[PDB]
């Protein structure tokens, strides 16, 4: 547990990348595919990916973003927190 | 940027860290023509009658003339872009001017002005306190790498000296009251736009640069072949350029032809 | 879920691959049949014979019997290893430069290091880190010492001669012809006998026997390893057998079997190996004892390379030459360039195109029979059930449809036999394996693929006839023009796939290179 | 000797899907062997 | 022979159980799946301590199912004997190339070449058993083995052990 | 169809892993191979229906593991061993033993 | 064991979850069958606790009159906390039952001190807690750990008390 | 820039061969690739050579999940968000 690092000392982009939006929604739309719960209000919607999307859009996403350092350590981001441009 | 084994190849990517397709051509105004243009162009005096404001431009012309802490700033601008020049025909010493660069700033203000229908024939209520501390603000919240000890900082400025010189060359005070005639909601919105276009012209972490930097050169190099022979249209000049060269240059061959 | 079936092993993921080298200790211990006879199959033409080549402990590649060592099918069997014993030592094919460059390194009568730590050019070269040009100056500094030192100048004094245990005997001078290693003895001037090297073949046992009586600091000094990589190991006495998946046998009939090159190398290395065995016994002269000798070496060294420099090629019986180990390997189409990074593929398709003015950007024509073909697993949910519930009931012969469903325990039914499009009922987990539908993403591209920008995502729009359809704008990026041009259809498999495709490899996202 | 194991009957009855690399009950539709 | 071990489990959960109660899911699967197993690196999982005391690890999704793998530790207790033991243990058949006797959970078989001679086969009585001068071994007879080696399964552990030296037999 | 080398470098290229691990392994050629733990080699033999895991040369029957690697890789794994040459497969917390 | 070879995994200092070396913990069939009495009863009790969270008689079934009475004790606990999935855990607890020497908590809190005071070996204590011998002499060949390391006396003391100490039926 | 960068990053000149590249330091896989396969193999036998597959071509004979974009991050849940709701 040496490896992570303290929330005041993150040195990384709070913004989020597209490879990170990318493997986000396709690993919600996986889990929606298989039957799990949805946490956000579907109206008429029959597709997974449009409901990981409008999820994304609410950001109720409970997931956890650990990017790697090249020596080794990480840094751990909520998808709450992670700025996400349109 | 690194490799499989972990050895760094560059520092920062491309030494100012910018996506490849965010960059577009824009000209540094500071560089080119003689010292008499650009004393006129951006010099402004509100002790001398040679150099002084318009009170029919700036809604407080009157009242601000004669001032004492709004010339100081004033001089402060002024020797910043003499420096700007001087380091500029310093790097480019051709004296060219055109260069990539992020964000397009004469859009920025095209559309400021379209949007808010601003009228040259009306004096603006912008003030030169503001207009110089929100252009010194601007550049303190342009972020490529945000890291807490001196290295990290001397980098950031590193990556983002020449930006700066080209933003200070466009939203210079003279320009803004005399050709732009921007209002205080258009000013405002025009520094937002820039910081925003900004943010979203850094690199992606995770992007394999190496096979993009390949293709780019060696797609060009199939091609080569077919205009390599122009110089073949020399006889005099029988220099090996083209295919051969490459391979050369490629090969480190220890005898040239 | 690849085997179809269950075991308790825990998945892992390689992080390390260690190369090295085996002792003929490790190949005697992995080895399950010593295999003995030059013949594959009995006399009764109907199963292999036991200790031959085809020996039923290895495996089976047929689909009807199973594996004797394992007791299982051939889909299941990866395939067991047999050993084979030498007469007398033979030299690798791949190491003959190596033995050499040591073999003329080392003293060849008390066995160790013409240097030792009292030279400073020693220090240099053990200063060195890095093994390859370590051992590239020790060899050209250590090559010009003919003679051993028994006494060395200390470094404290150079008047004080210090006894290193040297046999200051002559070493000779080493080349090399074809496969033999020949020596020849300078005597030193003083003895008073012309100046004439007495020429020799030297003995692959001699020295084999002068390797293994090296030490672990000369390991270390030269580039070795104790563990994996000593230098005793680079002259075979065992030679490992692979079981038959690597040389499968091809049956046209029953009784048409037509074997691999590899077990006909093999089978007349033991032809060769109990000649020489049989010669050796029977107190023959010494000259017929070195032909066999060569003999072997020859077959040993032409089965593992065989364009090897300055040597006849060893031909098949109808004049080819035989397809040694490192010609599958070597080439373009050998395993490395040609089954590891880049292989065939499955649910795919290729097809001209052609020019649509009425389509969308990014959106591609797909014939009707190619969306009949391919399929996608749909997850049966809630909010599906009902029109997946009508896709079976449309059945395979009909756009919409399916033609698959997959249970939750793996099992797989074809709808097509199964008169159950009708009856099936479907769960909670099942996946029908369903058509491709109007908005699927799929990766599509053409040859030869140079930039980022020749390789993209669209959506599919099922219309009739046979072509591809385009927008009359990606043609561009694509360089390619409605003349006869064919291009391909790659379609994902998953969910997270889809994503990839739908988010980051777009048209749309594609306008500014 | 494959047999399938629900609807056990005896001989079994199977066809061979070349095409698709597949063998199948000629009853149950259910898939014995792959590849 | 019981001992108190730390072990650590991996556990999948299934995409359809993601909810508040995942902690609940987590320890119905340990305790359901964990308790009365055997491996042989630790023997069989006899019990499993502190139950309110489960330790716990953040999840990793897996990227190519979704299933949620967790990392659990826990201390257990456990039984694994080793050679040259000494068990006592209950007859469970009789038979002419020797006997069975269950010690914990676990068979251990000794053959008749494994007893002295003074114990002798005798099928006419009901149960048939082994007399001898002294002692007498049957069905529900306290037997002390010495449990000379182990075979161990992915499921099971047998032993073979001998009672050819003297005390041995029954007590 | 072949999946050639230019389109595994225009996938690595947009920067799309599991596409390239999808088309590479699950929709041309998968293998499950039982590796020891001790020697790193794909000497074990598993007999599945009574789950008996032995290694001959090492004596190991616990320290066994279950790998997913292509076919070819195999292939090639055992013609480099056909020549005397060691490839031996290690995992990630094998460090440990 | 017969030469204390317990190996790595069963070594005599143990590394637990906090890093702390502690000595190995060795249980005969009294003390492991009322460990897993107690952690089962623990577990029913908060189950039951759980169920009345979501919406006296566990006296009797600690204290048990006869075996018979204990063994139905023991089926309904297994019915109530295990499910009846495992075959193992019942025929493991008969056989504690069955075999158990000592029945009551302070009695076996005896037997522990007595077998433990000399300082001998965990191994060596839970086989001595386990096994009754008559004689030194049959325990110290039954347990060749023990030959040479405690003198015939306070061996045959040591059992003979126990013969004492063992709760009639 | 990259390209010049890469070519003369060892204190000299690198030439993009197999004399430059796959005489250097990398995995063992990586660099028999392409051009010297077999040879490559066999001196890495005979040097014991550990390879750290860490690589795209390592992770592509290895048929695995390579660190390159999508890949170069873990998706982990987080618990008080999900307890939370």
């Amino acid at each position: 547990k040496e490896k992570a690092i303290p929330k005041d000392q993150r040195a990384t982009t709070p913004y989020m990348t597209k490879y990170e939006r990318a493997r986000i929604l396709g690993t919600r739309a996986l889990q929606i595919s298989m039957n799990a719960p949805v946490f956000v209000d579907l109206e008429g919607e029959t597709d997974p990916l449009r409901i990981a999307m409008k999820e994304l859009a609410e950001k109720k996403i409970p997931l956890v973003i650990r990017r790697y350092l090249p020596d080794g350590s990480f840094e751990d981001w909520s998808v709450e927190e992670l700025i996400v441009d349109l | 940027t690194r490799n499989s084994l972990g050895n760094v190849i560059q520092f920062i990517y491309g030494e100012d860290g910018m996506d490849a397709a965010h960059i577009e051509k824009q000209s540094l105004d500071t560089i080119g023509g003689s010292d008499a243009a650009f004393e006129k162009r951006y010099r402004v005096d509100l002790l001398n009658t040679d150099h002084t404001l318009d009170p029919s431009l700036l809604e407080s012309g009157s009242e601000i003339l004669g001032d004492l802490k709004l010339q100081v700033l004033l001089d402060e601008e002024y020797k910043q872009l003499v420096k700007d020049r001087k380091f500029l025909r310093e790097v480019f010493v051709d004296g060219e001017a055109n260069w990539p660069l992020p964000v397009n700033i004469r859009r920025i203000i095209q559309n400021a002005q379209q949007t808010f229908h601003i009228d040259h024939t009306k004096p603006s209520d912008l003030t030169i306190k503001d207009i110089v501390l929100g252009v010194k603000d601007l550049q303190e919240n342009l972020l490529v790498l945000r890291g807490k000890n001196e290295i990290i900082q001397n980098a950031q400025r590193d990556a983002v000296t020449l930006f700066c010189c080209l933003l200070r060359s466009r939203l210079a005070t003279r320009r803004v009251l005399q050709e732009y005639r921007l209002t205080k909601q258009a000013f405002d919105w025009v520094l937002s736009n820039i910081e925003a276009q900004f943010l979203r012209s850094v690199v992606h972490p995770g992007e394999m640069v190496g096979v993009l930097a390949a293709q780019s050169i060696g797609e060009p190099a199939t091609q080569m072949t077919l205009n390599t022979f122009h110089f073949a249209g020399v006889a005099s000049k029988k220099v090996t350029s083209g295919v051969p060269r490459l391979k050369e240059i490629l090969n480190v061959a220890k005898n040239m032809k | 879920m690849v085997g179809q079936q269950y075991s308790s092993a825990p998945l892992r993921t390689v992080k390390e691959v260690q190369f090295g080298l085996f002792s003929p200790e490790e190949v005697r211990a992995i080895s399950v049949a010593k295999i003995r006879f030059p013949e594959t199959m009995d006399e009764t033409q109907t199963r292999a014979k036991i200790g031959g080549l085809n020996d039923p402990r290895l495996g089976s590649i047929d689909r009807n019997l199973k594996c004797q060592t394992c007791q299982e099918g051939m889909n299941e069997c990866p395939g067991h290893f047999g050993h084979i014993d030498l007469a007398k030592p033979v030299f690798h094919v791949g190491f003959i430069a190596k033995i050499k460059k040591v073999c003329e390194c080392v003293c060849m009568h008390c066995g160790k290091l013409l240097l030792d730590e009292h030279n400073e050019l020693m220090r240099q070269a053990l200063a060195i880190k890095d093994s390859k040009k370590r051992f590239a100056a020790i060899w050209t500094l250590c090559k010009t010492k003919m003679v051993c030192e028994t006494d060395v100048p200390s470094e404290d004094d150079p008047t004080q001669l210090v006894s290193r245990g040297g046999c200051g005997n002559t070493q000779p001078t080493i080349r090399k012809d074809g496969l033999k290693l020949v020596g020849s003895w300078k005597k030193d001037r003083a003895t008073g006998d012309a100046d004439e090297p007495e020429l020799r073949v030297l003995s692959t046992e001699e020295i084999l026997n002068i390797f293994k009586h090296i030490s672990v600091k000369d390991f270390t000094s030269l580039g070795f390893n104790e563990v994996f990589s000593r230098p005793e190991w680079m002259i075979l006495t065992c030679l490992p057998v692979p079981p038959p998946p690597v040389r499968p046998s091809i049956s046209f009939n029953e009784s048409q079997r037509g074997e691999d090159d590899l077990t006909f190398k093999l089978a007349d290395i033991l032809k060769a190996n109990i000649s020489l065995e049989t010669l050796e016994h029977n107190g023959a002269p010494h000259h017929a004892i070195e032909e066999a000798e060569s003999l072997l070496q020859f077959h040993v060294a032409t089965y593992m390379d065989n364009d090897i420099a300055g040597q006849p090629q060893a031909l098949q019986k109808s004049g080819r030459p035989v397809k040694s180990i490192r010609a599958r390997l070597k080439g373009k189409e050998g395993r490395i360039r040609g089954n590891l990074m880049g292989k065939r593929v499955d649910f795919s398709a290729r097809t001209v195109i052609s020019g649509d003015p009425n389509l969308e950007l990014d959106q591609v024509g797909v014939p009707k029979s190619i969306a009949k073909t391919l399929t996608y697993p749909e997850v049966v949910t809630p909010y599906n059930i009902d029109r997946l519930t009508q896709l079976v009931r449309n059945g395979p012969n009909e756009h919409p449809g399916a033609k698959y469903v997959i249970r939750d325990s793996g099992d797989r039914i074809d709808l097509r036999y199964s008169k159950r499009a009708g009856d099936i009922q479907l769960q909670y987990g099942w996946k029908v394996e369903r058509h491709i539908m109007d908005n699927d993403p799929v990766l599509f591209n053409r040859q030869p693929s140079l930039h980022k920008m020749s390789m993209m995502a669209h959506r599919v729009k099922v219309i009739p006839y046979s072509t591809f359809r385009l927008n009359l704008s990606v043609t561009s990026p694509y360089n390619a023009d409605f003349d006869g041009d064919e291009m391909n259809l790659h379609v994902p498999q998953s969910e997270e796939t889809r994503a990839e495709l739908s988010q980051l490899c777009a048209v749309p996202l594609q306008i500014v290179s | 000797v494959l047999t399938c194991p629900e609807c056990k009957v005896y001989p079994p009855k199977i066809v061979e899907r070349f095409s698709e690399g597949d063998v199948v009950c000629a009853l149950c539709g259910l898939v014995l062997s792959d590849k | 022979m019981f001992f108190i071990k730390d072990l650590s489990l991996n556990i999948t959960l299934h995409p359809s159980f993601f909810g508040p109660r995942m902690k609940q899911y987590l320890k119905t699967k340990l305790l359901e799946e964990v308790e009365g197993s055997c491996t042989g690196k630790f023997g069989y999982i006899l019990c499993v301590l502190d139950y309110d005391n489960i330790d716990i690890q953040r999840g990793r999704i897996l990227p190519t199912d979704g299933s949620a793998e967790f990392n659990v530790k826990y201390r257990a207790v456990v039984f694994k004997p080793f050679k040259g033991e000494v068990v006592d243990g209950t007859v469970v058949s009789c038979s002419q190339h020797g006997f069975e006797v269950q010690v914990g959970p676990m068979k251990v078989f000794v053959t008749k070449h494994l007893m002295p001679q003074d114990l002798t086969f005798n099928a006419g009585s009901n149960p048939p058993s082994y007399q001898s001068s002294e002692d007498v071994i049957t069905i529900k007879s306290r037997i002390r083995v010495k449990i000379e080696g182990c075979i161990s399964q992915v499921s099971s552990i047998h032993a073979i052990g001998s009672i050819k030296e003297d005390y041995l037999g029954a007590i | 169809l072949r999946f050639g080398e230019m389109e595994r470098d225009c996938m690595i290229a947009h920067g799309a892993a599991s596409f390239l691990k999808e088309r590479l392994m699950e929709a041309s050629d998968a293998f499950r191979v039982h590796i020891c733990g001790i020697c790193g080699l794909m000497t074990v033999i598993a007999k599945l229906n009574h789950n008996q895991f032995e290694c001959k040369g090492c004596d190991n029957k616990i320290d066994i593991y279950q790998i997913h690697i292509p076919y070819a890789a195999k292939l090639l794994f055992q013609e480099l061993m056909a020549m005397n040459i060691t490839p031996r497969l290690y995992t990630d917390r094998s460090r440990d033993f | 064991a017969a030469t204390l070879q317990l190996g790595q995994e069963f070594q005599l200092k143990q590394i637990n979850h906090q890093g702390e070396e502690e000595e190995l913990i060795a249980l005969n069939l009294s003390e492991a069958r009322l460990v897993i009495k107690e952690a089962l009863v623990e577990r029913r009790r908060a189950f039951k606790r759980s169920q009345k969270k979501h919406k006296a008689d566990d006296d009797d079934f600690m204290h048990s009159e006869t075996r018979e009475k204990e063994l139905e004790s023991i089926d309904v606990l297994l019915e109530q906390t295990t499910g009846g999935n495992n075959k193992d855990l019942k025929n493991t607890m008969q056989y504690l039952t069955n075999f158990s020497r000592f029945r009551d908590q302070e009695t076996v809190g005896a037997v522990i001190q007595l077998l433990k005071s000399t300082g001998l070996h965990p191994f060596e204590v839970a086989q001595l807690g386990s096994l009754a011998c008559d004689t030194a002499d049959e325990a110290k060949t039954l347990i060749p750990s023990l030959n040479n390391k405690i003198s015939d006396d306070e061996l045959e003391r040591i059992l003979k008390e126990l013969s004492n100490l063992e709760t009639l039926y | 820039a990259l390209l010049v960068d890469v070519m003369t990053t060892q204190g000299g000149l690198t030439s993009v061969t197999r004399h430059g590249f796959n005489r250097s330091n990398t995995g063992a896989l990586m660099r028999c690739s392409f051009e010297e396969t077999v040879e490559i193999l066999f001196e890495a036998g005979a040097s014991a050579e550990l390879d750290d597959c860490r690589g795209v071509s390592e992770n592509v004979i290895l048929g695995q999940m390579a660190p390159i974009g999508t890949g170069a991050f873990d998706v982990m849940i987080d618990e008080e968000s999900l307890v939370k709701y």
